[PDB]
């Protein structure tokens, strides 16, 4: 429906074949589907129409909270507790958003697997590649912090990684 | 439930900011007090750790019945 966005959760155009019967025998699933429709789908549709009519008479809005941008931990003085607190809160919010991004990618991958039936190995390997990139980035971000993680520990891990990368590049330039 | 029982997040945010500031000042003051106590006990030139000496008002500056002293 119109609830979620079709670009964040994409789907193929849903090609479905037409019924082309080759027998004169009465197909039973068609009759059962018609009976199910007439006996179940109409009362629930009427109930939903009534409930939406009641909802339309009293509608109110809730707003998604928008957070400002505050200085991060890299530009924080060593013993200035207030700026460190703000940076830690911002880093935790970013960590939660990052986890939810990983969740979205994993949901895409699960839809990939289920929808493509038997040929899932080939049809939607693009979702596998996207999940691989996302998982590698998330691992390099928050792999070995452990419990009692903080923005300072993530910064220290990043500094170690950049030092290793710089050393590797300098050694490779001497080849 | 949120309207009746709880408040906004900014309230807790600013409250814990004030608490953090207070505790940081207290920690810095404690460390400074320890350093000051150490220094003034080592040197003795401060108001604390002053040990009494002999008052100079007790001395008698008068002729002592002998010329030398
Ligand atoms: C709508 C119907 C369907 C849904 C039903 C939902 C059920 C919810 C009711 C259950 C209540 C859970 C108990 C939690 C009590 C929280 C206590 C505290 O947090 O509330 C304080 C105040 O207390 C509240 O007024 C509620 C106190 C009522 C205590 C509940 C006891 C009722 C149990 C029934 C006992 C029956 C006795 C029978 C005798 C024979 C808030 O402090 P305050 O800083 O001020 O306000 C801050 C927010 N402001 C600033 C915006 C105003």
């Amino acid at each position: 429906p119109d609830s979620w966005d079709k670009d964040v959760y994409p789907e193929p155009p849903r090609r479905t074949p037409a019924p082309a019967p080759q027998t004169s025998l009465p197909n039973p699933v068609t009759y059962l589907t018609k009976i199910f429709d007439l006996l179940v789908d109409r009362p629930v549709t009427l109930a939903r129409e009534f409930i939406e009519q009641q909802h339309a008479k009293n509608r109110y809005y809730y707003y998604h909270r928008e957070f400002r941008r505050v200085p991060d931990i890299t530009e924080c003085e060593e013993k200035d507790i207030l700026c460190m607190f703000e940076a830690e809160m911002q880093w935790r919010r970013d960590y939660k958003v990052d986890q939810e991004i990983v969740n979205i990618i994993q949901e895409r991958l699960k839809a990939c697997q289920q929808r493509e039936g038997e040929s899932y190995r080939q049809n939607c390997a693009k979702e596998l590649e996207q999940f691989t990139q996302v998982s590698k980035a998330f691992q390099d971000r928050y792999s070995d912090l452990g419990a009692h993680y903080s923005a300072r520990k993530c910064l220290a891990k990043q500094k170690q990684r950049m030092l290793a990368e710089r050393k590797a590049a300098k050694e490779a330039a001497a080849a | 439930i949120a309207r009746t029982f709880y408040d906004g997040p900014e309230k807790n945010y600013e409250k814990t900011m004030a608490i953090l500031q207070i505790e940081a000042e207290k920690a810095e003051l404690r460390l400074k007090e320890l350093e000051v106590r150490r220094l003034m006990r080592a040197r003795g030139d401060g108001p604390w750790y002053q040990y009494p000496t002999i008052d100079k008002a007790l001395i008698d500056h008068s002729p002592k019945t002998t010329p030398d002293n």
